[PDB]
C-alpha cells in the first residue's frame, strides 16, 4: 500500500513541552534573573572599582613641557586610585630636545614623572594609548602581506596583488626592493621608544624593570615567523627609513617573531581609541613610588590633533577599569525586578481567569 | 473557427501546406496540467523566483561586484550563494512539476481503441459501402489516449473514460443510444442519453467503418458544455447527392464522460487536447504564489528602504569625513592629496551597499522554500489524510501554498462527488399515509440539545436491517442482496388494506421504471440493474429486496418475481421520464377474471410530489383525500432530512376508455408529431385523476464526514458556498442533509423567469438585509453571517448576476450576508467566476474544493485548489494544489495543517528579518567608529556562516515544526482558525515591530561590546589585546546568534526535542566554528580568536547581559500580552495545560464516523 510511515516524526508527534507563560512561571523568572544580575552587577563593580589606572597624555610634550620639571596640565592626565579618591598630585614632565635627531616634528625625550600612591600588583601593563589615530579605515586594515607575516620570502605579486589583504599602496620602493613589513599597517607602526624600565625617582638600584617580552600572545609566534628574504630582496617601509637609515644589512632585519611590538601593532585597533601593550612586568610588583618614563618621541600625532599617551595599569579579569558591565548588569537586574513589579501589580488589580477570555464564547 | 473533419476521405485542395499536408494543426490529445512545459521551465521559473524583490537585489549586488570601485574580494564566488539558491529552488520546482507529469503520462497512457484506418489529419514529424472489399487489418487496436487525433474513429468500450470530444457514430444498443456518467463534466448524478447519428447507426464492426466515407463541417471549440453544432455530410452511394445530418450536443460524447451501460460506442474524435470543452474550461495550472509570500515583497521593500537610509547615512557621513582636515589618514594613510574630494561620498554610499548587503539576506527565499516544501512533505506524510479505500495520502501538488490554507474564508465546494458519495439509497417511503423506513441520516442536526450517545440508533437500525432480512427471507432467486439492501424497515410484516397497499406499492416500484437487467458475469444467476437514474436503480433494488424482483423483460412486458414466483406483466404504454415532464408513467394490463372478456388496465404515475399532488383525484368517495395530508406531511419530513422525494399514483382504467386514450396516443405517435407537444398532452389527459399510492425517499449519500466537516468549517468562520453543475432542488436536498439549509431558513431564490428583474429582488432581499450596495464596509466584516437566509441562484440568473460591476456588487453583498450559498446548474466558467468575484471584490482567501472537470476552473481560480481523489484518474486531482481522498479530510487539511502553516510562516518571516538585522546592523553601528569608511566588523567566515550555519535552522525548524496547539485541538476548537481569516498573525505592522526589535537588539549587540572596549580597549584578563575589529565582531556575533536563536525559541509554541536540539547545536556551532577555524594559521588575522576571546572573561560578561537586554523588551511585552490581552490560542493552550483536551485521543478526528466516543 502507499500508506505514509507512522513514526511520530512524520506524523508530527514529537515529544514537546508546549510552554505557557503563566504569571506563576514568569514573574519568579524575572525575580531570579533580577537577583543574579544585581549580584553579578554588584560583584563586577566591586572588582572594577579596585582597578587602578594611570593615563598620561604626552602629545604636547615638545611644546608644553620645558627643560625643567613642570606639572602636566590637568587636561592630560587621569589618575584613578581607589584607596585615594581625591588624588591630585600632578605628574611632571620635561623635554630633552635632541637637536641631532633632525626630525623636529616629534623628536627628543619626554621624561614623565608620575607618582602612584598605591602599589600595582604583579602584572603591570604599560600600554600606549592613541586617540584619534584611525586604524580602522578600510584601506588601512587590509594593508599587509599575510605571506610575509608567515615568514615567507614572498614575491612582488603576492604582496601587492593578493586579493583580500595586500600591501597595496606600499608594496615596493622606487628601486623595486619590496618593503619587508609592507603595507600601511606595518609602515605606520607606532615608533616611540619606550624604556625597558621605570626609573625610580628618588631611589637607587630599585628601578622597576619592564620588558617587551610577553607583550603579544605567545601563540602569534605560530603565525609570525622569521623572514626568508636575502636582505637583497627587501627594504624597510618608508616611515621606517629613519630606524634603518641604510636599508637592511645582513644582520639588522627584524625577526618579527621575536618582535612583539610589531605584532601588537599589526593587530589594528577596532575603535578610535587604541590601546596596545608595549611593556609588561610579570615578575615583580610596582610599589607606591615616584617613577619616570623616558619616552623617545618619534611618533607625530599633533598634525591630526590626536592624543598620544601612556596607560599604566594592572587590569582586572574583565580587563581595564570600565564601569559598563557592572552598571549594566545592575540596570538589567533593576529592570527585571521593576517589570516583575509592574506585571505582578497589574495582575492583582487586573488579572483574569485562566480559562475563559476567549472571543468565541462571549 | 469552423473546422471540417474529413474521415476516410482525402482532404480537399485546401492542403497547400507541404512537409505535412493538413493546415489546421490540431492539438495532441494530451492533458498538460503542469506548471511548466520543459521548453520554458527554466525561463518561467527564474522569472517566478525573480518576482521576489530581494532576488532582484542579490542579482544587483553581483553586477555591482564586477566593479573594482566596490573592492569586493573574489566577486565571482559571491554569486555562488545566489546561483545555488536559484538552482535549488528550481530543482524543487522541477521535481514538484514532474509529479504532475507522471499523472499526465498516466492519463495520456490510458489505452483507448483507435481504428487502424489511415487518418488525413496527421502531422509528418446508406453511408457504409458494401461494394468495397472488407480488407484485413482495420481492427480497433488498443492505442494510446495521447495518440488520439482529430478525425479518428474510436470504439469506446463499456465503463471507460472518453478520450476526447467524440461525436457518436454508433453504439452497441440498437437505435444507437448511449449513456454517459457526466459527473465529471456536470454534477449530474444521472446518465445522459446520447444518440448516435441516424446515418451511421447501422455501422457495427471495424469492417463497416473502414468502408464508410464522410466528413463533418463543424463549429469551433467553444467551452459551453451544453451546445454543439456540426454537420455530418456524406456522399450517397450509387447517387451523386450530398446528404446532411445535423449534429448537436445529444450526439456528442464529451471528454469528461464515461461510457455507461453500453457495450461499445463508436465515434469520430472531434476536438482533442486543449480544444476539448473539458479543457477550454481549464487553464494552465497557475504558479500560485502564497498571500504571505506576496506580501513579503513589501516587507522586503521596507528593508531596502532601511538599507537605503543607512547607506545614505554612511554615504553622507563618510564624504563629510574625507573633506575634514586634521585627520590621521593624511599622515599614516597615503591619502596625502588634501584635494580631489568635494563630495565623494558617492563611492562610500556604494561601499556601504556591499557592507550592509546582508541586511536583506540571501537565505530568505531558500528558508521559506525549505519551509513550504517540508510543510508539503508533512501533509503528504500523515495518515489521517490517507484514504485507505483509495490507497491515497493527501498529495500536495503545489508545494508552496500551505499557508494559503490557513487564511481561507470562502470554500467554494462542488456538490456532486465532492459532497456526495455518488450512492443513492432508498431509505424511506410512504404507503397509504404510513411512514416506512428507519434512517439515521440527519437526526444529528440536534447537537444543541441531545447527545452523541446515539451511536445506539446506528446499532438499532442495523439490528432492524437484519431482522428485516430474516423476515423477508423468502426464496427469491435473484434477491442475492443481503449486503446491497439499504432499506431497514422492520415493518415488512402483515400488521389488511395496508398490507395490500404495501404489496402494491412495491409492485408499482418494480413495474414503473426504465431500469434494465443484464446478467452479471460473476454469479450469472444474479442479475444487476442497469438504470439511467440511480434513483430508479435504488427504487427497483428495494422492490427486489422486499419481494418484488424485477428479473427480466419481454417483447410483451416485464417479468416480476413476485415473492418467489414470477409473473409476467403486460406493459401497455410507457410514458417516459423527461426533464420538463418531471414524472414517468407506466400502464400495465390487469388480467381477466371473467372468461371471454378483454380486461382492464392500470396507469401508474411516478414523479415529483408537487406536480403529482396537482394531478390527483378530487371526485372520490373513498379515502383518496384522507391520506393526502399524511403523505404530504411525510414528504415534508423527508425533504427536511434531505431526501429525494417522489410520488406513486395510479388510476385503474377501464378497457375501453383506455382504448380511447391508447387510440389518441397512437394518433400522436404514428404521425410526425413527436417534436410537437401533443404527445405530451395526450399523456396529460390520462394523468389527471390519480389515486395516490404514496411517496418514496432516497438518500443522495454524502461522503462520510461531510456535515460534521462543514460544521467545523463554519465554526472556524469559513463560509461554504456550494457551486454545482446540477439542478436546484437536487442541491437543496444535499443542502438540508449537509445541515447547510436549516428548515427555519428563508431560502432566497433568485429565479429569473424569462432583465432588471434580478436587481429588484436583489434590492428586495436588501430591505430584510437593511443595506443597499456598500461593500467597502463589507470587507471589514469577517464573521459568519447571522440571519437564516440561504441564497439559491439558478446558474442562468447568475449569468446575469455577474454581468456588470453594479449587479456584481449587490449580488456579492447578499451572498456575503447569507449563511448558505447555493449556485446550482452552474457552468465551469461561472463557478470560477464566483470565486473570481469573491476573491477580487473582497480581499479574501478562497478554497474551491471539487472533484471533476467542472471544478477545475474553480480550483485553478482560487487561492488553494483541492481535488477529491477517486478510483479513476481525475482532472480535479491533477489540476489542484492538494488532493484528498475524501471531502472530510478538508477539516484536517485546513484546520490543522493550513492553520499551522499559516501561523508557522507568519511568525517565521518576522523572526527571520529580526534574525538578520540583529547582525547586519552592527556593520552599520561600527561605522560610527570607523567614520563609516567601510571596514568589516566581522571576520569573513562569520558573515558566510551567520545565515548559513549559526542561525539558519531554528527559524527553519519553526517554520516547519511549530504547532500552536495539537492536531486534535485544532479540530476540537475550529475558532482558532479565525486569526488567519482576520489575518491577525501576519501584518506589516507585526513585521515593523520585529524590525524595531531587530533595530533595538543590534544596538545591544554592538554597543554592549563597544562599551566594554570604549574606555581603554583592554578587555582581556592578561592584558594582551583583543582589540582587532574581528575580535569585537566575535563578541557581537555571539550575542547575535544566541539572542537570535533563543528569540526564535521563545516565540515557538511546542518546544520539541527536535527543534530544541537544533536550536542548541545552532547556538553551539558558533562556538565550535571559531574554535576550529581560529586554531588554523589560515584564519590570518583571526588566528587564535576562540582561545583568546572565549578565554577572556569579558566575553562571558558581555554575553549574558546583552542577551538579557536583547530578549527582555520583547519577553516583557509577551508576558504583558499573555496575562492581560491574550489571543484565543494563548487561552486554548492554557486550557490544554489544565487538561480540557486530554480526554481526546491522539489523532482525534471529529469528521471520522468511526471515531471513539469522547
Ligand atoms: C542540477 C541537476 C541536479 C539533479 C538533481 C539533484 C538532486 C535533487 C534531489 C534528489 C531527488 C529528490 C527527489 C524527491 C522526490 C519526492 C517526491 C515525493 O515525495 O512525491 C510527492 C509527495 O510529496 C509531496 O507532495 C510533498 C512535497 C515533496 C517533499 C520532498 C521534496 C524533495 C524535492 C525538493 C527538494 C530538492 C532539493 C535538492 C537540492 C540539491 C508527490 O506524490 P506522488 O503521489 O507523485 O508520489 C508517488 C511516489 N511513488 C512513485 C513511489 C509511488
Ligand atoms: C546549530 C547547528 C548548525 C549545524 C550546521 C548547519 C549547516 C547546514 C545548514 C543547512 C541549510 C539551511 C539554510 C538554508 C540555506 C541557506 C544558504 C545561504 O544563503 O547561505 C549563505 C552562504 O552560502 C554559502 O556560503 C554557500 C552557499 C550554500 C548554499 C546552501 C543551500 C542549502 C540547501 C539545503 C536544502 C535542504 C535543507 C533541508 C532542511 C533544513 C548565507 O549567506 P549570508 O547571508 O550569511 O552571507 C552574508 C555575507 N555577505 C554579506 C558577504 C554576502
Ligand atoms: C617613526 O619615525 C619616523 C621618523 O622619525 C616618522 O616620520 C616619518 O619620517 C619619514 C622619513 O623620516 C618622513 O618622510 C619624509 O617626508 C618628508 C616631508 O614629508 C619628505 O620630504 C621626505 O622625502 C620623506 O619622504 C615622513 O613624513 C614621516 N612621517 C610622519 C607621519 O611624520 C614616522 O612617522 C614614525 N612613525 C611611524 C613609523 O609610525
Ligand atoms: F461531480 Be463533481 F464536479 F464534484
Ligand atoms: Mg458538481
Amino acid at each position: 500500500n502507499r500508506r505514509p510511515k507512522e513514526d511520530a516524526f512524520t506524523q508530527q508527534r514529537l515529544a514537546a513541552i508546549n510552554p505557557v507563560l503563566t504569571p506563576r512561571t514568569v514573574l519568579p523568572l524575572y525575580l531570579l534573573i533580577a537577583v543574579v544580575f544585581v549580584i553579578v552587577g554588584g560583584c563586577i563593580l566591586a572588582q572594577n572599582s579596585k582597578v587602578d589606572e594611570v593615563t598620561i597624555y604626552y602629545q604636547d610634550c615638545m611644546t608644553n613641557a620645558t627643560s625643567s620639571w613642570s606639572d602636566i596640565p590637568s587636561e592630560h592626565w587621569q589618575f584613578v586610585f581607589h584607596k585615594y579618591k581625591t588624588y591630585n598630585t600632578a605628574p611632571q614632565w620635561r623635554f630633552v630636545d635632541d637637536e641631532s635627531d633632525d626630525f623636529t616634528k616629534q623628536r627628543g625625550t619626554c621624561q614623565i614623572r608620575f607618582t602612584t600612591p598605591s602599589d600595582m600588583k604583579n602584572n603591570v601593563y604599560l600600554n600606549y594609548v592613541l586617540e584619534k589615530f584611525a586604524a580602522n579605515h578600510r584601506r588601512y586594515v587590509l594593508s599587509f602581506s599575510e605571506d610575509q607575516i608567515r615568514g615567507e620570502d614572498a614575491s612582488y605579486e603576492t604582496v601587492h596583488d593578493a586579493t583580500g589583504i595586500n600591501c597595496k599602496p606600499l608594496s615596493k620602493n622606487a628601486d623595486g626592493k619590496i618593503y619587508y613589513p609592507c603595507g600601511l599597517i606595518a609602515n605606520s607602526m607606532f615608533n616611540d621608544t619606550f624604556p625597558l624600565q621605570l626609573t625610580n625617582v628618588g631611589d637607587t638600584s630599585n628601578n622597576y624593570s619592564l620588558t617587551n617580552k610577553g607583550i603579544n600572545w605567545e601563540s602569534d609566534k605560530k603565525r609570525y615567523k622569521k623572514t626568508k628574504y636575502n636582505y637583497t630582496q627587501i627594504a624597510p617601509p618608508p616611515y621606517w627609513e629613519k630606524m634603518y637609515p641604510d636599508g637592511y644589512n645582513e644582520t639588522n632585519i627584524p625577526d618579527i617573531q621575536d618582535w612583539e611590538e610589531f605584532q601588537n601593532w599589526m593587530r589594528p585597533g577596532a575603535f578610535d581609541k587604541i590601546t596596545k601593550l608595549i611593556r609588561i612586568n610579570k615578575n615583580d610588583t610596582l610599589p607606591a613610588g615616584e617613577y619616570q618614563l623616558d619616552i623617545g618621541l618619534h611618533w607625530p600625532v599633533l598634525e591630526f590633533n590626536g592624543k598620544k599617551g601612556i596607560y599604566l595599569t594592572h587590569g582586572s579579569h574583565l580587563g581595564g577599569r570600565n564601569p559598563f558591565l557592572g552598571i549594566v548588569y545592575l540596570i538589567g537586574g533593576c529592570i527585571c525586578a521593576a517589570m516583575a513589579l509592574i506585571l505582578l501589580t497589574f495582575w492583582l488589580f487586573g488579572g483574569r481567569k485562566i480559562a475563559d477570555a476567549s472571543s468565541l464564547s462571549w | 473557427e469552423l473546422r471540417t473533419v474529413y474521415y476516410n476521405m482525402p482532404l480537399p485542395k485546401d492542403m497547400i501546406d507541404e512537409e505535412g499536408n493538413p493546415i489546421m494543426q490540431y492539438p495532441r490529445n494530451k492533458i498538460r496540467t503542469t506548471k511548466y512545459t520543459p521548453l520554458t521551465f527554466l525561463p518561467k521559473n527564474i522569472l517566478f523566483q525573480f518576482h521576489n524583490f530581494a532576488n532582484v537585489y542579490f542579482l544587483v549586488l553581483i553586477i555591482l561586484g564586477a566593479f573594482q570601485i566596490f573592492g569586493v574580494t573574489n566577486p565571482g564566488l559571491s554569486a555562488v550563494p545566489l546561483v545555488v539558491i536559484v538552482i535549488i529552488t528550481a530543482i524543487k520546482d522541477a521535481i514538484e512539476d514532474s509529479r504532475r507529469t507522471v499523472l499526465d503520462l498516466e492519463v495520456n497512457n490510458t489505452k483507448t481503441h483507435i481504428l487502424e484506418g489511415v487518418e488525413n489529419e496527421n502531422v509528418s514529424t446508406n453511408i457504409v459501402d458494401r461494394s468495397l472489399p472488407p480488407r484485413t487489418d482495420c481492427k480497433f487496436a488498443k492505442n494510446y489516449w495521447k495518440g488520439v487525433k482529430v478525425g479518428d474513429i474510436v470504439r469506446i468500450h463499456n465503463n471507460d473514460e472518453i478520450p476526447a470530444d467524440i461525436i457518436l457514430l454508433s453504439t452497441s444498443d440498437t437505435d444507437g443510444a448511449c449513456y454517459v456518467e457526466t459527473k465529471n463534466l456536470d454534477g449530474e448524478t444521472n446518465l445522459k442519453v446520447r444518440q448516435s447519428l441516424k446515418c451511421t447507426n447501422t455501422i457495427r464492426t471495424s469492417k463497416d467503418i473502414a468502408r464508410t466515407k464522410f466528413w463533418i463541417e463543424s463549429e469551433g471549440p467553444h467551452s459551453n458544455l451544453y451546445t454543439y453544432q456540426g454537420n455530418m455530410k456524406w456522399r450517397n452511394l450509387a447517387d451523386g447527392e450530398i446528404r446532411n445530418e445535423p449534429i448537436t450536443i445529444n450526439n456528442v460524447l464529451l471528454r469528461g464522460c464515461t461510457l455507461r451501460n453500453t457495450k461499445w460506442a463508436m465515434g469520430v474524435v472531434m476536438f482533442t487536447g486543449g480544444d476539448t470543452k473539458i479543457m477550454l474550461n481549464s487553464g494552465i495550472t497557475p504558479t500560485k504564489k502564497s498571500r504571505i509570500s506576496r506580501e513579503l515583497n513589501f516587507s522586503v521593500v521596507i528593508n531596502f528602504v532601511l538599507l537605503f537610509i543607512l547607506c545614505f547615512v554612511s554615504g553622507i557621513a563618510n564624504g563629510v569625513y574625507y573633506d575634514k582636515k586634521g585627520r590621521s589618514r593624511f599622515s599614516y594613510e597615503f591619502g596625502t592629496i588634501a584635494g580631489s574630494a568635494a563630495t565623494n561620498g558617492f563611492v562610500s554610499f556604494w561601499v556601504a551597499v556591499i557592507l550592509y548587503q546582508s541586511l536583506v539576506p540571501i537565505s530568505l527565499y531558500i528558508s521559506v522554500e525549505i519551509i513550504k516544501t517540508a510543510q508539503a512533505a508533512f501533509i503528504y506524510g500523515d495518515v489521517l489524510l490517507y484514504n485507505a479505500k483509495l490507497d491515497y495520502p493527501c498529495t500536495p501538488k503545489s508545494w508552496n501554498i500551505s499557508d494559503d490554507l490557513g487564511q481561507v474564508e470562502y470554500i467554494f465546494s462542488d456538490k456532486t462527488g465532492t459532497l456526495t458519495q455518488n450512492v443513492m439509497e432508498f431509505k424511506k417511503c410512504t404507503i397509504n399515509g404510513v411512514s416506512y423506513g428507519r434512517a439515521y441520516t440527519e437526526a444529528l442536526a440536534g447537537l444543541r440539545k441531545r447527545q452523541g450517545i446515539d451511536v445506539e440508533t446506528e446499532g438499532r437500525r442495523e439490528k432492524a436491517e437484519i431482522a428485516k432480512d430474516r423476515d423477508t427471507m423468502i426464496d427469491e432467486l435473484r434477491a442475492l442482496s443481503g449486503n446491497s439492501q439499504f432499506y431497514p424497515e422492520e415493518v415488512t410484516f402483515v400488521s389488511e388494506v395496508q398490507q395490500r397497499c404495501c404489496e402494491h406499492f412495491m409492485l408499482a416500484l418494480a413495474l414503473c421504471h426504465s431500469v434494465l437487467v443484464e446478467a452479471n458475469p460473476d454469479n450469472p444467476k444474479k442479475l444487476d440493474l442497469k438504470a439511467q437514474s440511480p434513483d430508479e436503480a435504488a427504487l427497483v433494488a428495494t422492490a427486489r429486496d422486499v419481494g418484488f424482483s424485477f428479473v427480466g423483460k419481454t417483447k410483451k412486458g416485464l417479468i416480476i418475481e413476485m415473492q418467489g414466483i414470477q409473473k409476467e406483466f403486460e406493459i401497455l404504454n410507457i410514458l417516459e421520464f423527461n426533464s420538463s415532464r418531471k414524472r414517468m408513467s407506466c400502464i400495465v394490463k390487469i388480467p381477466g377474471l371473467n372468461p371471454g372478456d378483454e380486461p382492464r388496465a392500470l396507469l401508474i404515475c411516478k414523479g415529483a410530489d408537487s406536480i403529482i399532488y396537482s394531478r390527483l383525484s378530487r371526485q372520490s368517495g373513498s379515502n383518496s383525500e384522507a391520506i393526502l395530508e399524511k403523505t404530504a406531511l411525510h414528504l415534508e419530513q423527508y425533504a427536511t432530512e434531505g431526501l429525494r422525494t417522489l410520488c406513486i399514483a395510479q388510476r385503474e382504467l377501464s378497457w375501453s376508455e383506455y382504448e380511447k386514450w391508447n387510440e389518441k396516443y397512437d394518433i400522436a405517435a404514428a404521425s410526425l408529431a413527436n417534436r410537437e407537444d401533443e404527445l405530451e398532452v395526450v399523456a396529460d389527459s390520462i394523468e389527471r385523476e390519480l389515486i395516490l399510492l404514496g411517496g418514496t425517499a432516497i438518500e443522495d449519500r454524502l461522503q462520510d464526514g461531510v456535515p460534521d466537516c462543514i460544521e467545523l468549517l463554519a465554526e472556524a468562520g469559513i463560509k461554504l458556498w456550494v457551486l454545482t453543475g446540477d439542478k436546484v432542488e437536487t442541491a437543496i436536498n444535499i443542502g438540508f442533509s449537509c445541515n447547510l439549509l436549516n428548515n427555519e431558513m428563508e431560502l432566497l431564490v433568485i429565479k429569473t423567469t424569462g432583465d432588471a428583474l434580478l436587481s429588484k429582488y436583489l434590492k428586495e432581499y436588501f430591505n430584510l438585509t437593511g443595506s443597499e450596495e456598500e461593500i467597502f464596509e463589507a470587507k471589514k466584516d469577517h464573521e459568519f453571517p447571522k440571519g437564516n437566509y440561504a441564497i439559491v441562484i439558478d446558474g442562468d440568473a447568475l449569468k446575469l448576476a455577474l454581468y456588470g460591476e453594479d449587479i456584481r456588487r449587490k449580488f456579492l453583498l447578499l451572498c456575503k450576508n447569507c449563511r448558505a450559498v447555493l449556485c446550482c446548474r452552474v457552468s465551469p466558467s461561472q463557478k470560477a467566476a464566483v470565486v473570481k468575484l469573491v476573491k477580487d471584490s473582497l480581499d479574501v482567501m478562497t478554497l474551491a474544493i471539487g472533484d471533476g472537470s467542472n471544478d477545475v476552473a474553480m480550483i485553478q481560480s482560487a487561492d488553494v485548489g483541492i481535488g477529491i481523489a477517486g478510483e479513476e484518474g481525475r482532472q480535479a486531482v491533477m489540476c489542484s494544489d492538494y488532493a484528498i481522498g475524501q471531502f472530510r479530510y478538508l477539516a484536517r487539511l485546513v484546520l490543522v495543517h493550513g492553520r499551522w502553516s499559516y501561523k508557522r510562516l507568519a511568525e517565521m518571516i518576522p523572526e527571520f528579518f529580526y534574525k538578520n538585522m540583529i547582525f547586519a546592523l552592527a556593520l552599520f553601528w561600527y561605522g560610527i567608529y570607523n567614520d563609516f569608511d567601510g571596514s568589516y566588523l566581522y571576520e569573513y567566515t562569520y558573515m558566510m556562516f551567520y545565515n548559513l550555519a549559526f542561525t539558519s535552522l531554528p527559524v527553519i525548524f519553526l517554520g516547519i515544526l511549530d504547532q500552536d496547539v495539537n492536531d486534535t485541538i485544532s479540530l476540537v476548537v475550529p475558532q482558532l482558525y479565525r486569526v488567519g481569516i482576520l489575518r491577525k498573525e501576519w501584518n506589516q505592522r507585526k513585521f515593523l515591530w520585529y524590525m524595531l526589535d531587530g533595530l533595538y537588539q543590534s544596538i545591544i549587540c554592538f554597543f554592549f561590546p563597544y562599551l566594554v572596549y570604549h574606555k581603554n580597549m583592554i578587555v582581556t584578563s592578561n592584558g594582551l589585546g583583543l582589540d582587532h575589529r574581528y575580535f569585537v565582531g566575535v563578541y557581537v556575533t555571539t550575542i547575535a546568534v544566541i539572542s537570535c536563536n533563543t528569540y526564535v525559541l521563545l516565540h515557538q509554541y511546542r518546544w520539541d526535542w527536535f527543534s530544541g536540539l537544533f536550536i542548541a547545536l545552532s547556538c553551539l556551532v558558533v562556538f565550535a566554528w571559531t574554535g576550529i577555524w581560529s586554531s588554523a594559521i589560515a584564519s590570518r588575522e583571526f588566528f587564535k580568536a576562540a582561545a583568546r576571546i572565549y578565554g577572556a572573561p569579558s566575553f562571558w560578561a558581555v554575553f549574558f547581559v546583552a542577551v538579557l537586554f536583547c530578549l527582555l523588551p520583547r519577553f516583557t511585552y509577551d508576558s504583558f500580552q499573555k496575562f492581560f490581552y491574550p489571543t484565543d490560542v494563548e487561552i486554548v493552550r492554557e486550557m490544554w495545560q489544565h487538561g480540557h483536551f486530554d480526554h481526546y485521543p491522539p489523532g482525534y478526528d471529529p469528521t471520522d464516523p468511526n471515531r471513539p466516543k469522547v
